[PDB]
């Protein structure tokens, strides 16, 4: 006979949350990845200096002169950050993150410019030789959709 | 059709970049819920304008 | 009869993005220019030394002792950086930038202080004589709105 | 509410990008015409279940 | 009935700017002071040499062998730099600076180590004798909050 204004408006806010759910869920993940990136960076300094001073990429965190323990460079969504031959990889925690990005990671690596180096940011990579890395293809890479426009670099970016 | 035309990424839609045929087929849900709505209001408009002797229509 | 909470809140986030569009679009451009500036600088060193050691401004990159190729001093938003008689100009790429700043550039030039020099940063300029430059008026200058407060220098700044 | 939800830029609307409070206040016209519609059909449902002598209630 | 997502998010960015306002305003001032310090230094050379070669502190810029005119040692935020008996004071311009630091200044002074000297950096000071200075107490000193950790020296620092 009457009461449909309360029933529809409670059910439009319910469906509004369902539509606002995936937007906040990638905005959210995309936000948790933007930090793995900040934790990865700022460690470029150590790695850059080590390379320019010696001409060899730092083998591990200790070589680069950073928390000798990967797990000591963690965060809220970051379970750690390891330096492996100049390549700095950031791992996403398992608690406090999206759902399709946890335990997932990215990498920052550089290239000899000769007198200086240039840095790249993208999906996990392994270093082959002092001037070549390759996709750490394995299945734990953070999905392209969660990576900034500034971190879409490919293993062979120059 | 007009709530489902308020922008993109509603409940149940697709993104516009799919191929048209797939977009239209997924919405088939809503095309169907509209036709059923029609059939119903048509039914209401069409309808709406042993003791054997017990079964006969009386006065 | 009911459902307007979902319809309005999906349409306020839509218009919120439209209002947040120009803010992120100049914040963004203003960010891509701040780098053209960083790429232009750090090349002041070469140019300064060349001038103080010889008393003549470096004619080109090679003279200044930098990537003999302008295109070798590029970046993400920077298509290059050329040294033309001590004046260092940075060009904005065509891909990955705003829209009203691509292919656009700025300049850094210096002035003899006598025993040292002082640097300026602003819209493209050409060098006339060893102590005078002028607006490279041509239409490809990065618009004042995109330039930092520290890079508003005029051709005749002293 | 159905004809006024068939999109944007109808008769009397606003564009969706206004601030919500202003949009809702301008439509106040239509929110008002709806309430009056309600009050009327309520009145008909509540009620309903010079020649001076011509004006007197008779039998 | 609906549109509050656009209204709140435009009003959270508004209040975000108000919270980011004082942070950028002392980071900013603290940045404009860090230069008054750089302009003050590099003039230590002249002053040091003058003292070690003669055993007397340079009375003024000309004595120290620097731009005979204080105003000739200015900058963007620096209105000048004057050498007064070995003490080098840097004045903050009036245009282009914070608000509570303009027209304000700091000083660099040294002390005979005997065979060499040691430099100090802090709030304005006056020289009394060849080995003693004192607070140029007057009200135009740059506030402690704007001074680096490396420039917190007191008139009697040894």
């Amino acid at each position: 006979f009457t009461l449909i204004e309360l029933m529809i408006v409670i059910a439009i806010v319910g469906i509004l949350a369902a539509v606002a759910l995936p937007a906040y869920q990638d905005y959210t993940a995309r936000a948790q990845v933007s930090e793995a990136i900040l934790l990865a960076e700022g460690q470029k300094s150590a790695v850059t200096e080590y390379y320019l001073n010696h001409g060899k990429w730092p083998e591990n965190n200790t070589s680069a002169g950073v928390a000798s323990s990967p797990t000591d460079i963690k965060g809220k969504y970051v379970k750690e950050v390891e330096v492996k031959n100049g390549v700095v990889t950031a791992t996403m925690l398992s608690s406090g993150v999206n759902n399709e990005i946890k335990g997932k990671k990215l990498s920052l690596w550089a290239r000899r410019e000769n007198g200086s180096v240039k840095w790249f940011c993208g999906q996990p990579v392994t270093r082959t030789d002092d001037d070549t890395v390759a996709d750490a293809k394995d299945g734990k890479e953070i999905d392209t959709k969660h990576l900034p426009s500034t971190c879409r670099d490919n293993f062979d970016a120059k | 059709k007009m709530f489902a035309d308020f922008g993109s990424e509603l409940p149940g839609p697709t993104q516009m970049i799919v191929n048209f045929s797939h977009m239209a087929q997924e919405y088939f849900f809503h095309v169907a819920g509209s036709i059923v709505a029609v059939v119903m209001s048509f039914t209401w408009s069409y309808r709406q304008p042993l003791f054997m002797p017990v079964f006969g229509p009386v006065l």
